[PDB]
């Protein structure tokens, strides 16, 4: 944004629409950072499936 | 059969509404007569249903004792009466009609409708409108086209029509819809594009009529002397 | 409230087009039916299908309504030149103790081409003077679509005071038309030297200024 100096997303293009589903869970809030850097990286995460 | 309903109403912050449901021929002392909203931002709510043939009122939960509706076995007719009116209460009601039926649903539904009564309540209540003149220059007018027209200011409530010479000069004439101001006051403006030709001969005249304030004020224009 | 809703879909003129309705287990999931209505901005809304199974007097046969557990359906063949309206959700909610409606969703993609605008100032007159108010309007017409953002300045700052928009209607020859309105006052209309009005479209720029003295 021009007026707020601070990273909002917007364009949440994920999908279009979804008929009928059954399942549905909601987990534990997370918060995250928006802004983005060209920096050196400061944390490393591991995800396994 | 149709449901017939009344027009435009405006009341005041504070005041009691009274507004009606006509029906036209039969079929409405055996069906229940609910009343359904409808605002501009929001989805559709339900007050209430009321049976006609033996006079028991069904509202719900959300809506407390505020508004009571009473029907009328001898003319068809049904009457809506509401006090307190607060500011989110600028919608529009609707007199349905339930119709039931048999099964494993058993949902009520709207097969009939009424026409709509839009109810707007608001400040800046009626007053005496001011209608202000406009007048071509010498320096906007380049060509042989010259636009000009009548302003209309402070006027409550809607709508006000406009007509030019008596509803005789329908050619290029449009009308301008009103707009919300912070203190709750509406504003239109018309203006109308003759040939320069026609400005020292034929005169102008806008005729303002407001029917509910019962006010008919018209004004002539007159160009400019020094542009 | 319990009724959620899509708030917009895009379809094309020839397909499919379906829609999705999601609530509670107490009152669309509960075994009670759904009614779904057309809220054409103009007309009073009508009846459509009830308990979607069967078929009222007056309705074409090109909706189709279905209940797939807790949710409902509604399917359409081929898109006509009526389907610019809101669709609702209808069902009885105990928890309410009566009907709710859903949220609505707008069907419409589009249709608004462009054009060049033509903008006209027109400062006030001298018999508004004295009423101790001052109108500083700013016409605009013969433009397409009706999306313009209107903007005032005074040579040394822009007003963010008084300033108003309101919606373009369309015209005998398939355009738009809008005024904007100035309020002020004559103590200070004055003591400035000029008024302008400064608004955009796909951007173009057109500027008019006017002189008091």
């Amino acid at each position: 944004h021009k007026n707020n100096k601070s990273w909002m997303e917007s364009e949440f293009r994920v999908y279009s629409s979804a008929n009928n589903c059954t399942f549905e869970y909601v987990s534990q809030p997370f918060l995250m950072d928006l802004e983005g850097k060209q920096g050196n990286f400061k944390n490393l995460r591991e995800f396994v499936f | 059969v149709q449901l017939v309903e009344s027009g435009a109403e405006v009341k005041k912050p504070g005041s009691s509404v009274k507004v009606s449901c006509k029906a036209s021929g039969g079929t409405f002392s055996s069906y229940a007569i609910s009343w359904v909203r409808q605002a501009p931002g929001q989805g559709l709510e339900w007050m209430g249903g009321i049976i006609p043939i033996l006079g028991i009122a069904n509202y719900a939960q959300k809506f407390q004792g505020r508004v009571t509706i009473t029907a009328d076995k001898s003319t068809s007719t049904a009457y809506m009466e509401l006090s307190s009116l607060r500011s989110e209460d600028t919608a529009v009601y609707y007199c349905a009609r339930e119709n039931g039926y048999s099964g494993y649903g058993a949902a009520a539904n709207f097969d009939l409708w009424g026409r709509g009564t839009l109810v707007t309540v608001s400040s800046a209540s009626t007053k005496g409108p001011s209608v202000f003149p406009l007048a071509p220059s010498s320096k906007s007018t380049s060509g042989g086209t010259a636009a000009l027209g009548c302003l209309v200011k402070d006027y409550f409530p809607e709508p006000v029509t406009v007509s030019w010479n008596s509803g005789a000069l329908t050619s290029g004439v449009h009308t301008f819809p009103a707009v919300l101001q912070s203190s709750g006051l509406y504003s239109l403006s018309s203006v109308v594009t003759v040939p320069s030709s026609s400005l020292g001969t034929q005169t102008y005249i806008c005729n303002v009529n407001h029917k509910p304030s019962n006010t008919k004020v018209d004004k002539k224009v007159e160009p400019k002397s020094c542009d | 409230s319990v009724l959620t809703q899509p708030p917009s879909v895009s379809g094309a003129p020839g397909q499919r087009v379906t829609i999705s309705c999601t609530g509670s287990s107490s009152n669309i999931g509960a075994g009670y039916d759904v009614h779904w209505y057309q809220q054409l901005p103009g007309t009073a809304p009508k009846l459509l299908i009830y308990g979607n199974s069967n078929r009222p007097s007056g309705v074409p046969d090109r909706f189709s309504g279905s209940k797939s557990g807790t949710s409902a359906s509604l399917a359409i063949t081929g898109l006509q030149a009526e389907d610019e309206a809101d669709y609702y959700c209808q069902s009885y909610d105990s928890s309410l103790s009566g009907s709710v409606f859903g949220g609505g969703t707008k069907l419409t993609v589009l249709g608004q081409p462009k054009a060049a605008p033509s903008v006209t100032l027109f400062p006030p007159s001298s018999e508004e003077l004295q009423a101790n108010k001052a109108t500083l309007v700013c016409l605009i017409s013969d433009f397409y679509p009706g999306a313009v953002t209107v903007a005032w300045k005074a040579d040394s700052s822009p007003v963010k005071a008084g300033v108003e928009t309101t919606t373009p209607s369309k015209q005998s020859n398939n355009k738009y038309a809008a005024s904007s309105y100035l309020s002020l006052t004559p103590e200070q209309w004055k003591s400035h030297r000029s008024y302008s009005c400064q608004v955009t479209h796909e951007g173009s720029t057109v500027e008019k200024t006017v002189a008091p003295t």
